[PDB]
């Protein structure tokens, strides 16, 4: 399963 | 989970040389959103990990541009230019594209240095210890290079192997040397049955063993 | 200016519940994008992710450990909590809480808290001064022998931390199921014994704090 990205840049 | 295969396991480089570390993932680290979640960390002994690079190439604040990351898909590389004593650490990659985040097995970075002889010091049991019925004789073999060393204990000229506990430091981040501690533990009565106590160190910097000794009656 | 610090027991028994607390400053879990993670590392082994909690109450767990894990937070007090039920020796590790960038890369870490799962008793160390053999050179090496404690760790300093340079503090080793470590400190012979040199040892699990001044033999 692929991660759910909560915040990014 | 996704396996990070990191190579090499250890790296020993001359001061100012480049170190290069590879990380290969069991599958693509390209997220469906198009970004690549691969990061680099280091960890020094007794310390928490420190982030170096996030998302393949971005340096974390305070990280010198001496360190750089690159790669894509399944193949990634961390390069450390001008390796210096302060770079001594275990370095590892991490993927977080997939759940759970996983980590490379690590690369231990060590540095070359001029050969250096150990400073050897021996210590009889303390009064406090003898009070409790115990007797540890301690030998420090400090600040030597290279890491390969052997210690032998002799009691009245005779080798003693039982009751010997050794401990070794990681390479010093200031002077690039190694240190070793060796403790021979006996009962007070066992200790008092003999007179002459000797710590003996074999190292490449010395044709003959370095010998430190004391007599109980002193 | 982000800092984090883990708290909890140094030792507990198999089958018990492990309760850890992360206390942080320099950020707030009320701020959008913020997240705190828990990651552990058994001695000499690799990191393992445990769980993350986010500013918006979203929580994520290591799928192979989720039946044992509960993460929670108190945003008002800047604390995050981890509970691990039914611990066994495999759960012995250093546990870290960490500030997250948003995608499970952790950019600020706590110092870590050592947790040992064991039925053995907690044992305070004996602390012994190591003075050089009685009866000359330019440098003198002094020592401190820390013997027979459980569990790890101990902390050792010289002169409450004043004397920092020329110290070697050796990794702890097991000796008949108890830990032993030592430390050497090397000074000029002008310094000692005219100037005072004391070994400071703490063993948090037994609430031990001892000072041993090195006296000439």
């Amino acid at each position: 399963r692929e991660a759910i990205v909560k915040a990014d840049e | 989970d996704v396996v990070m295969t990191q190579t090499p396991l250890s790296l020993s480089v001359s001061l100012g040389d480049q170190a290069s570390i590879s990380c290969r993932s069991s599958q693509s680290l390209v997220h469906s959103n198009g970004n690549t979640y691969l990061h680099w960390y280091l960890q020094k002994p007794g310390q928490s990990p420190k982030l170096l690079i996030y998302k393949v190439s971005n340096r974390f604040s305070g990280v010198p541009d001496r360190l750089s990351g690159s790669g894509s898909g399944t193949d990634f590389t961390l390069k450390i230019s001008r390796v210096e004593a302060e770079d001594l650490a275990v370095y590892f990659c991490s993927q977080s594209t997939h759940v759970p985040p996983t980590f490379g097995g690590g690369t231990k970075l060590e540095l070359k240095r001029a050969d250096a002889a150990p400073t050897v010091s021996i210590f009889p049991p303390s009064s406090e210890q003898l009070t409790s019925g115990g007797a540890s004789v301690v030998c420090f073999l400090n600040n030597f290079y290279p890491k390969d060393i052997n210690v032998k204990w002799k009691i009245d000229g005779s080798e003693r192997q039982n009751g010997v506990l050794n401990s070794w430091t990681d390479q010093d981040s200031k002077d690039s040397t190694y240190s070793m501690s060796s403790t021979l533990t006996l009962t007070k009565d066992e200790y008092e049955r003999h007179n002459s106590y000797t710590c003996e160190a074999t190292h490449k910097t010395s044709t003959s063993p370095i010998v430190k000794s004391f007599n109980r009656n002193e | 200016q982000v800092t984090l610090k883990e708290s909890g027991p140094g030792i507990l028994k198999p089958s018990q519940t492990l309760s850890l607390t992360c206390s942080f400053s320099g950020f707030s879990l009320s701020t959008s994008g913020m997240g705190v993670g828990w990651i552990r590392q058994p001695s000499g082994k690799g990191l393992e992710w445990l769980a993350h909690i986010w500013w918006d109450d979203d929580k994520y767990y290591n799928p192979s450990l989720q039946s044992q894990l509960t993460i929670s937070k108190d945003t008002s007090r800047n604390q995050v909590f981890l509970k691990i039920t039914s611990v066994d020796t495999a759960d012995s590790a250093t546990y870290y809480c960490a500030h997250d960038r948003g995608y499970y890369a952790m950019d600020y870490w706590g110092q870590g808290i050592s947790v040992t799962v064991s039925s053995a008793k907690t044992t305070a160390p004996s602390v012994y001064p190591l003075a050089p053999v009685c009866g000359t050179g330019s440098s003198v090496t002094l020592g401190c022998l820390v013997k027979g404690y459980f569990p790890e760790p101990v902390t050792l300093t010289w002169n409450s931390g004043s004397l920092s340079s020329g110290v070697h503090t050796f990794p702890a080793v097991l000796q008949s199921d108890l830990y032993t470590l030592s430390s050497s400190v090397t000074v000029t012979s002008s310094t000692w014994p005219s100037q005072s040199i004391t070994c400071n040892v703490a063993h948090p699990a037994s609430s031990t704090k001892v000072d041993k001044k090195i006296e000439p033999r």
